[PDB]
């Protein structure tokens, strides 16, 4: 409801939205503020228009005041050009006059005047105070390069402190910032309740934090935690304009030390004291309602001559008022714009109606022109161009606090030289190093909730819980990733063991049934002793056969016994060695033929010791063999059926089965990998049946005494060795030992040694007794 | 990004029980609590119950044991079970999300968010 | 920019937002609308106040006009009490005067005036036209009880047609309504493009549909599809106020017939023609800008005497204008509220400031009072109380269209009597039956995309596809739900076969090794013939033993042969029958003892035909047996070791194994379920070895001629029957046939028949030759 | 009730490929699509490509051979893959929602919803 016409038609008046009521403003600011800033603005104006050559010498000076508030706020916003355009009231003898109000203070408090100015076309935002959204952007900009995931929040009842917390709420998610707590502190807070929230603070273990509390609001907060003396704590004191003012007590920085906070350096107003000294009781021709509030705040029963010094010096608490400096800069910018349009080029604007920028102004549309796209360079600050989002933004002094043992106080460091606006850039401009607080501890090495676990692991996530907290769990078997903290766990090469990562390998030692290890030595010793005894029995045989008793007995019998032992032992030697498919083709028929002809020699010895008889006729064959050819062809027919069935399974399809080991996980052993070998089992069974034959001829040998009782030994040795071989063959066929050490080899070598001990030893002794054989 | 819904508005006698469920849309209640208040139509809004950000409750003499409120961060939902209510339990149940104090939630006028104000009549 | 002060300080003026420009309104409505409704309102006002005893005789009448539009719309909204409260302009000699404007037309077009009235405190929404949100609610309310899932959508460029489509978009999801298409139709649309959208319409097969097109917009839509003659089509013509007006051509209803659509019946204005006839050229003392637009729309070079009839009769197209009737009702309600406050009770309002409802009004706050909580009962409609969401809502006439062969047109049926507002309820009020359109076809039996499949099935869902379309897939084996379309497929009782649902059963026939089926008959015949031959051999034995040759031979031999055949056959009989655990305890020792003592009789017959010899000494036993006691005790020792090992596995733990069948799926056959029976196999092998013994004594019998050559037959029968039994026992032990029909029974009965044929037949023949034995 | 965010904004060469992925929030794409247009900053908005809610696509004369558009109902998001691009790739990709015609979507002003308009300056 105030109305302050002043030097020039541009009249910077109207009700100030910062005041919400007559009583509010009377007992909030004026009772001890009090509207002196506009007096300084008018000084500067009258001092600069005297400097200027007739800047705006059009209208006069006059102050008339009459003090929700929306009705009178808009009514004081009402100029006179709006209510006299046509307005043909027969009783209104109106005349042309144009005032125009621009200044708005406390715009955040009341937005109805802003809406009115929007609808009328006279919108003028200069809140001239920089908004807290830029401070939230700055706190985010210090979030990224700290390289830390979550952070805590503390707020208060301040109206300006809310938009920051909501903005943090909608910006945290897209760049994984987690919030553990965000609680309000009032002017007075309960004791046990504050203890409860701080207790859940230690419960949360969210050590990094940002506080939006004001000075008197944060003073109790620094007070309570002194009692328990937990002092590893770091803060982020935003909007810390009054840095170390209410926290200046000693032993407090033992808890609240090392805090980094934003600040704005404010240029001191030249002669502020003498600016405020001019107001005196009842010598004031202008601003009569300055006089009324002076009367009503100092009730006027008495006190009609006191000065400001006589009053209780109300100019110590506010040495430099933020709103005063902001409106000072705003009015300076407006005056500079007025000077500019007084000295602008001859040219026109961009708006169709009201395009009259001359010595006489129409609706003050050039002022917004010079605000939007012109520099200011006022009050030794070098201000940026006025913008809607940010009016006048300077370099934010991110101050750091250091304890001073020599002074017992806090020293400030301008090491933070940065701003979020695009005047210097969107990137980093902060100095991080060469500072300390009881050591180098602000890096907070354990600010991340989860650690970098060992390679080959998924940072398993709790469902419905922020991605910051992850616990590491081990990748499935046979799969391992190289670098740590790998979400895409990948397959690992099969060349290493579990190697503290639970991996798998396929390349290991391969059993070739012969190695430098002692089993190979033992089997080689058995083989060489067998070969040596075969050589010795060959020598004794060649000794026996040199005598002319040859062809009086059957030399072919012993000759084929020697061939049988040689081939059966050759099969035993072929049994060991590196196993492949070609070795199996060279081995299996050899095994079959060795078995069948060794056993055929046994049978031909058992059935008839002496020569066979047959008819004497001339045929294709020779005559001297005296019937041995039938025994030869019987053994031969066995041999054929064996090798022809061998070639039958050869040419049809090579006998290769699936590659199998003892265990597919860690054991890689090459085997025969041939197959079931049904016909091989059939011929083995036929050989066993042939061994079962000629038992009764062995019995016809047990009755009669033959050649001084040698065939009985053959008979019982037959029995015992055949039964032991047939009892130990399925153990080899079933037991796992065949992989580690073949049992068939030892079984067959023992059987062959027994078979030779059946007759060779006995008749060697006999010929040692009687050489005539 | 504050959105809430209410479910469970029925009619029961004095001895009857009532189930009330509140579900959020994108809002994690772990970050901040949510207050539930009772306002009979035609009268002012009073906070019969209220939950702090932590797992603590603040009741009044009219909801001693009759009202049970359950909150969990994972499901971002609130549950209210009422047993053996006094006959004038009829009223409007209102949900709010907004930074406040321990006793400032009992008065319940500092919340920025405004709920749909579902009306429940039980008699 | 119009300003119409009228009878009473309440002045229903201001710029009408329905007009967007001077040229717009000049060449859109006034060129042939033209603002005659307010003249009728002022008529009603003047003769109603003549009827009333001085309702409001305060202010006079006066019309002054001067014709975005926001600036002048708000400027005409500016009264005079707002700009004279304090407003101490030294040149403005203002005086007190209070107008107040309420009426707003076309509020949806421009909302800035609504915001101005909100901020000032003079908010007055009467859009008086009912909004389309209620129509969307109505179309939903007809969605539910049709019991059909999805529906198609067609829209146009109409501004009012959008909010319906978006509202349907956010309400469809929570109650599974699927949308297949929602496309816009302009004033002119391309030909091949429309063919393309209709082609994808047949592709979608979404037959039920709702159209939001206006009359001239939907006219081409009904036009194009005539060419191809697809005529099974049904529509939902919303906002069909002009029902069957642009679609009235014949053969069109052959395609567009049977359409149900909303409508609102509008009461005819009494004397509308004579209301519009009063305007005449240049005899009009008031509304001078009515004169200006009459001059400029009939350019004034000539035509200075023409009347409305002389002009091309512009009152045929709009017989009843919706906006005219709506503003008529609104001004009637306002006048009735003014009459009420003129005749209200002595009492006060709810507001604090401006609480002066007298003959003199202050800011028209009682009018909203009487709108919010008072009835109207105006214009024979019985209007409901004015509400913010719905101002004045009547019964929605959901009209149905019927082809009239006798008239060749469409007859309307008010069968739809419903509204969404709470004046009648939130539930159904629609009549559905007793109507037809080429039959009863509007139920659309195949409106659901998926059918009710057979019981026990998952309505399998395509991922990322609406739940309306589901395809049915068969539940896992052994699981079946009773009723059709069961998501929770549940287990079924095991008492029925696959029964066209692929189920499982466990209760079937159980094989008890004996049944009325022919296998049981055959085995019973074998058993009875065996019993008969045992009776016959018992008779011949009692014939043999009556002779005094007894005790000259061994009667015990034949007596124990008879006991052996009896017990072995009793074991064979016990072999069949229902198998349980107790039967197994009574069976297995019986089998063992039968085997061992039958074979012991065989052995004691083979080893020595005549009596045994031993020393003659007096002992505990008697003397006449002549050494038979040793044979008795040998058989006895076999019997003991058998039954004592039986009791050893009895008392330690009952011999019960796991319950197994041939196949666990469909076959439920009770078996012995005893176990491996290792000791049983051991004793069976020992019995086989005992059979292998005494071969050489059978040979000492082959040499000497005994009792006229009877033991050789015993010997070869021994051989053949023992080998056949030992060759057929493992076939029974391995073949599945043991489950369907026991093979051990036939093997043992054949063996016993052979064993008796060994000696009994031969010596029966012998005694038939020589009775002396 | 419709929200969207841009991703994959990087600088490539003339022959390089650019990937754009945008996921809708709180709005299923079954009811209607989400059109994408390319505006050179400092002038009027132009629609290079046009999506149809019936899974149809509409391209301008030069789009063939360099633009691929992917959209599905299950995942309710949009992919834009570019290769063999024109040398002057500087521009802003604007996303719009709202029922319109084929020519109406080509002009691209009938959509009621307005996106934030994230811009990437390839300048190659």
């Amino acid at each position: 409801d105030q109305r302050a016409q002043k030097k020039g038609d541009i009249i910077l008046g109207g009700l100030f939205p910062i005041h919400f009521g007559v009583a509010a403003k009377d007992q909030d600011l004026k009772s001890r503020f009090r509207g002196f800033r506009w007096l300084q603005a008018m000084i500067f104006a009258i001092e600069e228009i005297n400097s200027s050559p007739a800047l705006l010498p059009n209208l006069t000076l006059g102050y008339r005041i009459f003090d929700s508030k929306a009705l009178e706020a808009t009514l004081s916003f009402v100029a006179q050009n709006k209510i006299d355009s046509l307005n043909l009231d027969e009783f209104c003898n109106c005349s042309e006059h144009i005032p125009s109000t621009i200044a708005v203070v406390g715009a955040t408090g009341s937005g109805v005047s802003t809406a009115v100015a929007n609808l009328l076309g006279l919108f003028y935002i200069p809140r001239t105070i920089p908004n807290d959204e830029h401070q939230a952007t700055a706190m985010a900009d210090i979030i990224e390069y700290f390289r830390w995931n979550w952070v805590g929040t503390i707020a208060a009842d301040d109206d300006y402190g809310r938009p920051g917390i909501e903005k943090f709420r909608e910006e945290a998610e897209e760049r994984d910032i987690c919030i553990d707590f965000s609680e309000l502190i009032s002017q007075y807070s309960d004791e046990e309740e504050i203890q409860h929230v701080v207790e859940v603070i230690q419960n949360s273990t969210a050590k990094v934090i940002v506080v939006f509390s004001s000075g008197p609001d944060l003073e109790p907060l620094i007070k309570e935690i002194v009692r328990r003396n937990i002092t590893g704590k770091i803060w982020l004191a935003s909007e810390a304009w009054a840095s170390s003012s209410l926290i200046a007590m000693p032993q407090y920085f033992h808890v609240v030390g090392g805090t980094i906070g934003f600040a704005l350096k404010a240029g001191q107003i030249p002669g502020f004291r003498e600016f405020l000294k001019k107001v005196h009781p009842r010598k004031s021709v202008h601003n009569g309602f300055a006089k009324e509030f002076w009367e009503e705040t100092f009730n006027p029963l008495c006190t009609g001559d006191e000065n400001i010094s006589s009053v209780e010096t109300p100019y110590i608490d506010y040495t430099h008022l933020r709103i005063s400096y902001n409106v000072y800069l705003a009015v300076y910018s407006i005056a500079h714009a007025l000077q500019d349009i007084y000295t602008c080029l001859p040219g026109r604007g961009l708006f169709t109606n009201g395009s009259c920028a001359d010595i006489k102004k129409v609706e003050a549309w050039q002022v917004l022109k010079h605000l939007r796209h012109l520099n200011f360079t006022n009050n030794m600050g070098e201000q940026v161009t006025f913008d809607e989002c940010g009016d006048l933004v300077g370099n934010y002094s991110i101050i750091n606090w250091h304890l001073s043992p020599e002074d017992g106080s806090i020293v400030f460091k301008e090491v933070g030289y940065y701003n979020v606006y695009a005047k210097k850039g969107e990137r980093l401009f902060i100095n991080e190093e060469k500072i300390l607080w009881s050591g180098f501890s602000r890096e907070v090495p354990f600010s991340n909730c989860s650690r970098d676990c060992l390679a080959g692991t998924r940072k398993g996530i709790i469902e419905g819980e922020p991605t910051c907290c992850f616990e590491c769990v081990e990748c499935p078997d046979g799969e391992y990733s190289d670098e740590t903290d790998a979400s895409a766990c990948n397959k690992c090469p099969d060349d290493f063991w579990s190697n503290e990562n639970h991996t798998s390998c396929i390349a290991k030692e391969i059993e070739f049934l012969s190695w430098t290890e002692p089993f190979g030595i033992a089997l080689t010793l058995f083989a060489v002793l067998g070969i040596f005894l075969t050589a010795f029995v060959l020598g004794v045989f060649i000794k026996f056969r040199n005598t002319p008793i040859v062809k009086a007995t059957n030399r072919e019998l012993s000759y084929l016994l020697l061939f049988s032992l040689l081939c059966c032992f050759s099969s035993s030697l072929f049994f060991i060695g590196e196993p492949q498919d070609w070795t199996c083709r060279l081995r299996q028929p050899a095994f079959g033929i060795s078995f069948v002809l060794c056993i055929s020699c046994i049978l031909v010895k058992t059935n008839r010791v002496l020569l066979v008889f047959e008819a004497k006729i001339p045929t294709s064959f020779h005559r001297k063999w005296w019937g041995l050819n039938l025994q030869f062809l019987l053994v031969f027919l066995c041999t054929f059926m064996q090798i022809v069935i061998c070639v039958i399974w050869l040419y049809t399809a090579p006998p290769s089965s699936y590659r199998n080991q003892e265990l597919e996980d860690e054991i890689i052993f090459i085997t025969c990998h041939e197959g079931s070998l049904m016909a091989l089992g059939f011929l083995i069974g036929y050989t066993c049946l042939l061994a079962a034959i000629c038992f009764f001829f062995a019995f016809k040998s047990r009755k009669l005494p033959e050649n001084f009782n040698e065939a009985k030994f053959i008979t019982f040795s037959m029995l015992i060795f055949f039964i032991v071989w047939i009892s130990f063959i399925p153990a080899y066929a079933s037991t796992y030992g065949k992989f580690v050490s073949a049992v068939e080899v030892i079984a067959i070598l023992a059987a062959s040694f027994g078979l030779l001990a059946c007759i060779f030893f006995n008749k060697i002794y006999i010929i040692l007794f009687k050489p005539s054989r | 990004q504050v959105q809430l819904q209410e479910s469970g508005g029925g009619s029961v006698q004095a001895g009857g029980s009532l189930r009330l469920s509140c579900a959020a849309s994108g809002f994690p209640i772990s970050t901040y609590d949510m207050g539930w208040f009772r306002q009979a139509p035609g009268k002012e809004r009073e906070g019969v119950v209220g939950i702090t950000d932590s797992f603590s409750i603040k009741y009044e003499d009219s909801v001693k044991g009759r009202f049970t409120i359950s909150r969990d961060n994972a499901k971002n939902a609130l549950y209210l079970q009422m047993n053996s209510l006094k006959p004038e339990d009829t009223g409007m149940y209102y949900c709010a999300a907004g930074d406040a104090r321990w006793s400032l939630l009992l008065r319940a006028e500092q919340y920025n968010y405004w709920g749909q104000g579902t009306q429940v009549t039980v008699s």
